[PDB]
C-alpha cells in the first residue's frame, strides 16, 4: 500500500453529494487485470 | 527593633525575585503567537483574544509576588 | 601598571598589520577597479554610438 | 561626427578625472547634489544598479 | 590645559583628516583610506532610509553619521593606553543620551500634538487595561532615555578599567617567583584577547546606538 | 575639495537645540552642587 | 502566482493567499514564502486571490513552493459545492465496512474523509 | 577616581556640546556632501 | 542606624536578581521574531505591531522589579 | 563598619542578575542564524531586527549592572 | 577592618554566579552554528563572522560580571 | 583573622558555581556535533573544528570561575 | 572553631555546582538517541563522538567536586 494508493482513494471517495458528472464517475471506474508475468511463466490476469 | 525594621525591608527585596518567572512567562505566550500567526498567516483573529488571556494570567502571578513585596516593604 | 597595557597595544598593532591591512588592501583595490571598469565601459560604449 | 570620434579620442581623462571638471562642464553636478540636500533626500537613485551597495546590514 | 579638552580637539582633528587627507582634489577612481567611508556613508544611507525611512530621512542622515564617528573615534582614543577618555567621561554621553531623548519628545509633541498620549497605547487592546498600558508604556519610555547612553558608556568604561585591573595582576605575576615567569606570556595574550574584544564592543555599540535612536526616531516622527 | 553645500538645520534641528540649552542649564547648576563636595 | 493543477482540471494553474491542509498541520503561504516540499493531506482547501476566496474539496497531492514564487500545487480531482448529504449516508455504510474487511485501510481513509465532510 | 567620578561636569560639557555641533556642521554641510558628489560623478559618467 | 541603612543596599541587590527573568523573556519574543519571518518572509508587517507589544509587556515585568529595587535605594 | 559591609557585600548580590542577560543575547543570535540558515534570503531584513534585539536584551542587563554600581560607589 | 576585608571576599564569590549565563550563551550561538551549516551545507561562509560577532557580544555580558567579580575580589 | 579566613573559605565556594554553565555549554556544544552529523552526514569534516572552536570558549569562561576559586583558595 | 565551621561548609556549597553537570551528560545522550534514531547508520561515527563529549561535560563536574574536596580537606 502506498501514499498515492491512500490518495486514490480519497479521490473515489470525493466522487461521492450527487451533482456527480459520468466523465467523474468514469475516472473512478476502470477495468483492468495485472497479469503479474514470471521469468516466460505467469500468474493469472488477477482483476486489477 | 532594629533588627526587624530592617527584616521588613528585607523581604521585599527576597521578594522581587519572585518576578522574574512571570516575566519569562510572558515571552513564551508572545513567542508562540509568533510561530503560529506565521503557520497560518490568518489565525490571528481566533488567537488574540485567547493571547491577552494567556497574558493576563501569566501577569497576574506576578502580581501576587509584588503584592506580598509591598506588604513587606511599606506594610 | 599601564607600561603592560602598552606591551599588549603593540601586540594588537602587530596583529592588525598581519590580518587586517592585506584584508583591507583587497577590499580597496576590489573597488576601485570596478569603479575605474564601469566608467570605461561606458566611455567604450558611448565611442560605438559614434560608429553607429 | 568625424570631428566627434576625434574628441572622444584625443580628450579622453579615463585614468584619473576630477570631479571639478564635471562641475565646470556641466554644472548639473553641483545643481543635482544641492538639490538632493535640499530635498533630504540624499540617496542616489540607480547608483546602486552600476556601483556597489557596500553594505553591512 | 585640561585633558578632556585636549581630547575633544583630537576628535575633530582626527575627523578632519579623514575627509581632507583621504584622497587628492577628488579622483573619481578613489583612494584606498575613502573606500571605507564610502561604505560607511551608504550602509547608514540604507540603514536610516530603512528606519525613519520618510523623506526626512536624508535630514537626520548627516545627524545619525555624526552620532556614530563620534562614537566610532572616540572609542579608538581611549583604546590608546596613556590617554584619558572623553566617552569613558559618562557625564557627556549620558547628558547627550537625554538631549536626544528630550529632543525626541518634544519633536514626538511636535508631531503629533496632544495625541502624543495614543502613542502610549501601543495597540488596541482591552480597554480595561488600556490605561495600564498607558502606564507601563511611558515607564518604558524614558527607560529608553537612559538605556541607550548608559550602554555604550558602560563597556566601555568597564572595558578599560578590566584592562588596567588585569594589567596591575599580571605586573605582580611577572614580579613572583620563576615558576610564575613560566606562562609570562599567557596572561599577556589573555589581556591582548580583551583588549581586541573591547574594540569590537565599542564599534557595535556605535551601530547599536545609531538604529536605537534610529527606532526613537521613528517613534518620534511618526506616530509609533 | 571642501565646499560648501548648505544642509537647512535650522528648520530640522529646533528641538534637538531647544532640550539642548535647557539640560545645559540644568547641569551648570548639577555641577556646581557637585563640585561643592 | 499560483498552478492549482489537477490531471483533468487546471484551476488556478495574481493568487495571493492560499490555505492548505498539509502534514503540517494547517498552512498558509502567503507571497514570498520558504521554498517547501509538502505532501497536503485529504483537505478543505482555500484560495483567495485579493479578498475574494474560491472554495475547493481537495483530494491532497503535493504543495511545493518553487523558488520562482511558483506554488505549485497539485491533487488529484477537487468545487467544495460540487462535494457537498447523501455522501453521508454513504459514508456510514462504509464505516460499518472496515469492520469487515488493505480494505481496512481504505475504509479507515473513507472515515477520515467523512470527518473532512462533515468539516465542510 | 578621575576616570569614575570628578565633579568638573559644567567645564567638560562646554567643551562637550561645542564638539558636537561642530562635527554636526562640518559633516553636514562639506563633508558628506562631497561624498555625494563623488556618487553623483561615478553615475553622470555611468550616464553619458 | 547602621543596620537599617545596611539593609537597604543589601536588599537592592537581592532585588536586582529579580530583572534577569524580564531579560531572557524580551530575547524569547524577538528569537520568534526572527525566526517567524524567516518561515514567511511577508508576515512581517503584520507581525511586527504583534511583536512591539508582547515586546513592551515583557520587559514590564522586568521593570516592576526594577521599581521595586528604586523603593528599597533611595527609601 | 556594618553599612561599608553591606555595600560591597550587597553588590555581589545584584552581580548574579547579569545571567539571564548574558543567555538572552544568545537567544537572539541563535534565532538570527536560524533565521538566515532557513531562508537564504531573509538575512539583510532580519539582520536589523537582530541587532534591535539584541540591544534590548543587553539592556535588561544594563540595568542590573547598573544597580551593582551605585551600591559599590555608592 | 576584618569585616570589610572579609564582605570585599564575600561579595567576589557571589559575583562570580553572574558569569555561568554567557557560558551558556557562547555554546548556543555555535549550536545554532553547527545547526544552521548543517542545513544548509553553504549558508557558512556569510553566517560564521555572524556566529563570531554573537560570541563576542555574550561573552562580553560576562566579561563584566568578572571584571565586577575582581573589583570586589582585589579592591 | 578568624573571619577572614573563613570568607577566603567561603568565597571560594561561591565561585564553583559559576563553573556549572561551562559544563551544561560544553554538552550542548557536543549535542549540537551529534545533530548536526546525524542530520547531514557528511557536513561532519567542516562542523567537527566549529565544534571544537565553541567547546574551548565554553570551557574559558568557567575557567574564569576556577581561577578565581584558586585565588580565594 | 568558626574557621572550622567555615570548612565545612564550603565543602557544601561547592556540591551543588554538580547538579548542572548531571543534566549536561543526559543531553549528550539524548542527542545520541535522537540522532541514531533518525539515521540508524550514524551511530558508528557519532559514538565516538559522544563519548568525547560525555567526558568533556562530566569533568566540569569533576572540578566542582574538587574544590568541595578540596575545601573539606583543607
Amino acid at each position: 500500500i502506498s501514499y498515492a494508493a491512500y490518495l486514490n482513494v480519497a479521490a473515489q471517495a470525493i466522487r461521492s453529494t450527487e451533482l456527480q458528472t459520468a466523465s467523474v464517475l468514469n475516472r473512478s471506474q476502470t477495468d483492468a487485470f495485472y497479469t503479474q508475468y514470471k521469468n516466460a511463466s505467469e500468474p493469472t490476469p488477477i482483476t486489477k | 527593633m532594629q533588627l526587624v525594621l530592617a527584616a521588613k525591608y528585607i523581604g521585599a527585596g527576597i521578594s522581587t525575585i519572585g518576578l522574574l518567572g512571570a516575566g519569562i512567562g510572558i515571552a513564551i505566550v508572545f513567542a508562540a503567537l509568533i510561530n503560529g500567526v506565521s503557520r497560518n498567516p490568518s489565525i490571528k483573529d481566533t488567537v488574540f483574544p485567547m493571547a491577552i488571556l494567556g497574558f493576563a494570567l501569566s501577569e497576574a502571578t506576578g502580581l501576587f509576588c509584588l503584592m506580598v513585596s509591598f506588604l513587606l516593604l511599606f506594610g | 601598571d599601564e607600561s603592560i597595557l602598552l606591551l599588549t597595544f603593540l601586540g594588537f598593532t602587530g596583529l592588525v598589520a598581519k590580518y587586517l591591512a592585506p584584508a583591507y588592501k583587497d577590499f580597496a583595490d576590489a573597488r576601485m577597479k570596478k569603479v575605474s571598469d564601469v566608467l570605461n565601459a561606458s566611455r567604450n560604449k558611448h565611442v560605438e554610438a559614434v560608429k553607429d | 561626427l568625424q570631428s566627434t570620434l576625434d574628441n572622444i579620442q584625443s580628450a579622453r581623462p579615463f585614468d584619473e578625472l576630477t570631479v571639478d571638471d564635471l562641475t565646470k562642464i556641466k554644472p548639473e553636478i553641483d545643481a543635482k547634489v544641492e538639490e538632493m540636500v535640499k530635498k533630504g533626500k540624499w540617496d542616489v537613485p540607480g547608483y546602486k544598479d552600476r556601483f556597489g551597495n557596500l553594505n553591512v546590514m | 590645559l585640561t585633558t578632556f579638552s585636549l581630547y575633544t580637539i583630537i576628535v575633530l582633528l582626527v575627523i578632519t583628516s579623514l575627509y581632507t587627507l583621504t584622497n587628492n582634489n577628488n579622483k573619481i577612481i578613489g583612494s584606498r583610506w575613502l573606500i571605507s567611508q564610502e561604505a560607511i556613508y551608504d550602509t547608514i544611507m540604507n540603514m536610516t532610509k530603512g528606519q525613519i525611512g520618510g523623506k526626512n530621512w536624508g535630514l537626520y542622515f548627516p545627524m545619525i553619521f555624526t552620532l556614530f564617528m563620534f562614537i566610532f573615534i572616540a572609542n579608538l582614543i581611549s583604546m590608546i593606553p596613556y590617554s584619558f577618555a572623553l566617552s569613558a567621561h559618562l557625564v557627556f554621553i549620558i547628558s547627550l543620551s537625554i538631549v536626544i531623548w528630550l529632543g525626541n519628545t518634544i519633536l514626538g509633541l511636535y508631531k503629533h500634538g496632544w495625541v502624543f498620549f495614543s502613542l502610549f497605547v501601543p495597540a488596541g487592546t482591552p480597554l480595561p487595561l488600556v490605561p495600564l498600558l498607558v502606564i507601563i508604556e511611558t515607564l518604558s519610555y524614558f527607560a529608553r532615555a537612559i538605556s541607550l547612553g548608559l550602554r555604550l558608556g558602560s563597556n566601555i568604561l568597564a572595558g578599560h578599567l578590566l584592562m588596567v585591573i588585569l594589567a596591575g595582576l599580571t605586573f605582580n605575576f611577572m614580579l613572583i617567583n620563576l615558576f610564575t615567569l613560566v606562562f609570562g606570556f599567557v596572561p599577556l595574550a589573555m589581556i591582548l584577547a580583551i583588549m581586541m574584544l573591547e574594540f569590537a564592543i565599542g564599534i557595535i555599540q556605535g551601530y547599536v546606538w545609531a538604529i536605537l535612536t534610529a527606532s526613537y526616531l521613528k517613534d518620534a516622527v511618526y506616530l509609533h | 575639495m571642501l565646499k560648501r553645500f548648505p544642509t537647512p538645520i535650522l528648520k530640522v534641528y529646533w528641538p534637538f537645540f531647544v532640550a539642548g540649552a535647557a539640560v545645559y542649564y540644568g547641569m551648570s547648576k548639577a555641577a556646581d552642587l557637585s563640585s561643592n563636595t | 502566482k499560483l498552478q492549482f493543477a489537477l490531471p483533468h482540471e487546471t484551476l488556478y494553474s495574481e493568487v495571493t493567499q492560499v490555505n492548505l491542509p498539509a502534514k503540517s498541520g494547517r498552512i498558509g503561504v502567503l507571497a514570498n514564502h520558504v521554498p517547501t516540499v509538502e505532501q497536503l493531506l485529504p483537505g478543505v482547501v482555500e484560495v483567495m486571490e485579493g479578498s475574494n476566496s474560491k472554495k475547493f474539496f481537495i483530494s491532497g497531492g503535493f504543495a511545493t513552493v518553487q523558488p520562482d514564487s511558483q506554488l505549485c500545487v497539485t491533487a488529484i480531482e477537487a468545487p467544495l459545492e460540487s462535494f457537498s448529504e447523501n455522501i453521508k449516508n454513504l459514508l456510514a455504510e462504509a464505516k460499518k465496512n472496515v469492520s469487515s474487511s488493505r480494505e481496512a485501510a481504505e475504509a479507515a481513509i473513507q472515515v477520515e474523509v467523512l470527518e473532512n465532510l462533515q468539516s465542510v | 577616581m578621575p576616570q569614575l567620578v570628578p565633579f568638573y561636569f559644567m567645564n567638560q560639557l562646554t567643551y562637550g556640546f561645542l564638539l558636537m555641533i561642530t562635527l554636526l556642521i562640518l559633516f553636514s554641510q562639506f563633508f558628506l556632501p562631497m561624498i555625494l558628489r563623488l556618487y553623483v560623478s561615478r553615475l553622470f559618467i555611468s550616464k553619458l
